[PDB]
């Protein structure tokens, strides 16, 4: 499920409010459907991605948080 | 055209109209009114997408990364951080401080402030034509030089310092160089993934945006720390706390978007007109250009008259709105060299985007017969 | 009414349509675009009248003189300009300083930072109604204590500090009072040339203003005075430096001379609404009301709900644009300082009210929060060991 | 010629920029045509008071420097 990103954005070592201001970014340079593979240690990101999914209209596919590094499936809305 | 001419862009330029109608749409209940520190809603969220849509027009610009952009209230604000930020931070290392006597107050006034707190400031003279002499400056320099700040474009007569060599010199001693880029930002190319610069501030109403908002440029590779100066919540990713003015921030964003566009064909019409104003007044008996015409800003036109009384020449020039960087006299111009007297009765021409040919031509005609009747009238002149 | 329904007015507030029509006329080529510090040319000059303008209009709200009134670039900057200012200028006659655990970060964190250049601060608990012990704070008063910053209004739980009896007790010692009224502005009435406060910070997006613009008091008689923190060119009178917002300076004044006009019905109007949404919640089995119901704002609403998630509660009022306070993580500084334990203060909102709540909203509120609650409830363990 | 001032102001001690920013607020509350007796020892009204007169559009009736205090006659124009 993780197999198949069109995009990865690698956020390791980048604390909140970074990893949401560098997924703004990615998100805004691609296509709408397109997805971004989302590499993160931030413990923050449990919370803000999803919320960034929930609030700015997009879809979250899938999230691993059960363990370093965690991975979120993005789709643009 | 419309009297007065306004010819006083360094001073601050309008907002552009396009600037002007974006930051209507964040401001009323029927707009993106919300605070972007509000996470438990929509309001908050929307708000923060604006933020950082605006923030990475404005590092496009530079040639930055947005998380290295640090939104102030304005450059005094980035300069007072900048310098007071990095002279704290990195005062284990060393507490000497270089720049230069013609920089704007907001960075001189800060140094002296922090001459008060126990650091040493040297300020160095420029050279005539208002260029700064990288021997002189390396001569200064120490073990314990920690910061070195010394403008991009000086805000009074224009003058362009070589802030690339500027920051080798200061990245291959560990030393801070910090740029105040408020005159040079939309005018000249900056890229500060070439640049050596490690600090950078610039506005927003220099550049067609609006007042009472600006931002600071902090390094990120290599890294670069400051102290910050306003404390409350950590926002700003801990370097400027507060809340965010988003309507203000998007502005901005869209004055510096349109930078980038319109960059290379506005200066060169800009740099034309400026060559046809001083074409134009140059064969005048005594006048003497302040700065530099073929490394100056293309938008700024510092001319001195000599044998003219200073106040009266501002009265005669009454159909144009300018500037003299006046009771007392220009501090630029002074340490350019200029006398008194001679300071006193020199006009600043800033252009601008709504500069036109006609206004210029109009301006030329003014300027020789206001010259030539306070002559007339001049016993200072009748000695000459 | 649309949604989501806002109740968040004390995190911000819409501009009103009158202020931004006045703004929008010091922005372009053919508006009042001039510095106002451009003293050669009339571009300059009269934007430097439009400034003075809103400069009297804030001034006449909070019963000052203009010349007392500094312009900052909002709340923040102005409770770091009062007490970095103060307790610089003041440093020889000591360095100690006395403040409250609810105060907004502005004030918390500048006092820390002054802690570390050497400074000693003492902050005190509040009464778990919010309310400061005067006893406690007379108790903390020393020789050597220069300086004392408490709030009007508090932001999260709306409690109303007596600020004229603090006024009292600084100026008979001769510490400098610095009050925080970004809150109360508009809402309950000041007059300076009575209250006995030497600063206070206000700002502009509290009270239908725009973002990114504020003032602080500067008292002239007795004089108090400062050391700026915003060097370049000794702008406002020496205290704060820099280029003069028209447009942002305008919309101040033009919210602050709207707010004196409409103080008196508003704030009826809004205790009112602030009233009628407590009664349709306050039956509710176990919820709890932070703060005080008859000295608190007109505005303000913390409430604690017992025996639920907090991380649902959000979601389920998810109609709703409020606030519980939290930062980020971890709960309410000014809750648990109250006294609630950590899931208590995540599981508690707080509905603030403005000039664009209606009844209609408040009965949808009442309703929401009724039907949440009971059904939150039923599906919570947590609630289920309650009922026992 | 100073003898028949509509208002006062006594702007001693003040200095710039209050002086005329004292000056801007007492002009305000004035009926058109009018007149204010400034007196004040700031220096920089020399300047500054017929400065408020030129850019302001108002009417410096009779000012008096050559010493202290000085005294400005202004009619609200
Ligand atoms: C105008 C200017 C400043 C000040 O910018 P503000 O945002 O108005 O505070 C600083 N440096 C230079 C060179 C300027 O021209
Ligand atoms: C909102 C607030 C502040 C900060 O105001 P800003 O202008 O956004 O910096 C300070 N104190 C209190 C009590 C506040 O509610």
């Amino acid at each position: 499920l993780f197999s198949s990103p069109d995009h990865t954005l690698d956020a390791l070592g980048l604390r909140c409010p970074e990893p949401v201001m560098m997924v703004r970014k990615t998100v805004r340079n691609m296509q709408p459907g397109e997805t971004l593979l989302i590499i993160a240690d931030d413990p923050a990101t449990t919370r803000d991605i999803p919320g960034f999914c929930t609030f700015m209209e997009h879809e979250l596919v899938a999230k691993e948080t059960d363990g370093l590094p965690y991975r979120y499936l993005i789709r643009k809305g | 055209m419309k009297l007065p001419i306004y010819l006083d862009y360094s001073a601050t330029t309008p907002v552009d109209p396009r600037v002007a109608e974006k930051m209507m749409q964040f401001m009323t209940m029927d707009g993106t009114f919300g605070n972007p520190a509000s996470r438990s809603h929509r309001f908050g969220w929307q708000a923060e997408e604006a933020v950082d849509i605006a923030r990475n027009q404005i590092a496009d610009l530079v040639g930055a990364d947005p998380r290295e952009i640090v939104f102030t209230s304005g450059a005094t604000e980035s300069d007072n951080l900048a310098i007071k930020g990095a002279a704290n931070f990195y005062q284990k290392k060393g507490k000497h401080i270089i720049t230069s006597k013609t920089e704007h107050k907001a960075v001189l006034d800060t140094c002296r402030q922090l001459e008060r707190e126990g650091f040493e400031v040297t300020y160095l003279a420029p050279q005539r034509n208002g260029i700064i002499d990288l021997k002189e400056l390396e001569a200064a320099m120490r073990d314990d030089t920690i910061l070195v700040s010394i403008m991009h474009v000086n805000n009074e007569i224009g003058v362009v310092q070589d802030i690339a060599a500027i920051g080798e010199m200061c990245r291959a001693r560990g030393i801070i160089y910090h740029v105040d880029a408020t005159q040079s930002v939309g005018k000249l190319p900056i890229d500060l993934s070439q640049l050596k610069v490690d600090l950078m501030s610039f506005s927003g109403h220099k550049i067609y945006g609006p007042k009472g908002i600006g931002a600071l440029y902090v390094r990120r590779k290599p890294r670069v720390r400051i102290e910050a100066q306003m404390h409350g919540g950590g926002h700003e990713r801990g370097m400027r706390s507060g809340t965010l003015p988003v309507h203000q921030i998007v502005g901005m964003g869209e004055a510096y978007r349109i930078a980038k566009e319109e960059m290379a064909t506005e200066m060169e019409r800009l740099r034309g007109l400026r060559n046809r104003l001083w074409n134009g007044i140059k064969d005048i008996e005594e006048v003497y250009l302040n700065g530099d015409l073929e490394h100056g800003a293309p938008n700024i036109l510092n001319v001195s008259f000599n044998y003219v009384e200073g106040e009266s020449l501002i009265m005669a020039l009454k159909d144009l709105a300018v500037s003299s960087g006046s009771l007392e006299p220009s501090y630029v111009l002074r340490a350019l060299g200029l006398n008194d007297e001679l300071a006193h009765s020199s006009i600043r021409f800033s252009l601008g985007r709504f500069t036109t040919e006609e206004e210029i031509d109009y301006t030329i005609e003014l300027v020789r017969k206001s010259i030539g009747r306070l002559r007339d009238l001049s016993p200072l002149w009748e000695m000459y």
